[PDB]
């Protein structure tokens, strides 16, 4: 669960209508990711976002789309056969998880 | 497409600002409307009081 | 692809957002007018009932 890994500025701050989404996996399907990351779904806005992390197998792209249009993003991602990777924008709880992991690490000692 | 990106993020602000300020100014609109019409009705009622007191 | 196509694409969504928001804003204006008239029909009605009582 990304949390700490998240490049925090890659999301739409105060995503009242426009939120960022992440259903993107296999490398072998990324033959047209230059097209998809800007227009995988019709109304994507990718200028203010980037890939959160890179594997040799996948790129975890934080693609922008509308409150409802998250459904369209998922539809076209599934047209491309991508699989669950999203974050839901869970950042205060990212902080909580950082506190918890630090607590456990200190508890060990 | 960055021009579009930024200007349409600005458009998200148009919708939110106009709706929110319309909502917050609805209170003002309703309160002014109360301040006007109902006191005017009060004054008509007092005029009618004077009329019936004349008859009495 | 082209950033002009991007602008039109996103403007579809901005059209939906702004237009739903402003239609609801116009509904707020409908409140300010007709729900104001309804609050009149209520409170001024109570005032008029007061005046019948007094008469």
């Amino acid at each position: 669960s990304l949390a700490e890994i998240v490049k925090k500025d890659d999301f739409v701050l105060d995503s009242e209508y426009l939120v960022t989404l992440l259903v993107v996996v296999p490398k072998l399907n990324h033959n047209d990711w230059i097209k998809q990351y800007e227009t995988l779904a019709e109304m994507v806005v990718p200028r203010s976002s980037n890939v959160l992390s890179e594997d040799q197998d996948s790129y975890l792209c934080n693609v922008t789309l509308f409150k409802k249009a998250v459904d369209d993003f998922r539809h076209k991602a599934r047209e491309n056969k991508f699989i669950v990777r999203d974050f839901q924008y869970n950042e205060e709880e990212m902080r909580a998880d950082k506190e918890e992991m630090n607590r456990l690490s200190t508890d060990k000692k | 497409q960055s021009q579009g990106i930024q200007q349409l993020l600005q458009a998200e602000k148009r919708a939110a600002e106009k709706v929110a300020d319309a909502r917050k100014r609805k209170a003002r609109r309703l309160k002014q409307a109360k301040e006007e019409a109902q006191m005017e009705v009060e004054q008509y009622r007092r005029e009618r009081e004077q009329e019936f007191q004349s008859k009495q | 692809l082209s950033d002009a196509d991007v602008q039109k694409q996103i403007k579809h969504m901005m059209a939906f957002i702004e237009q739903e928001a402003n239609e609801k804003a116009e509904e707020i204006d409908a409140k300010a007018e007709e729900e104001f008239n309804i609050e009149k029909g209520r409170l001024v009605q109570t005032q008029r009932l007061k005046i019948m009582e007094y008469y």
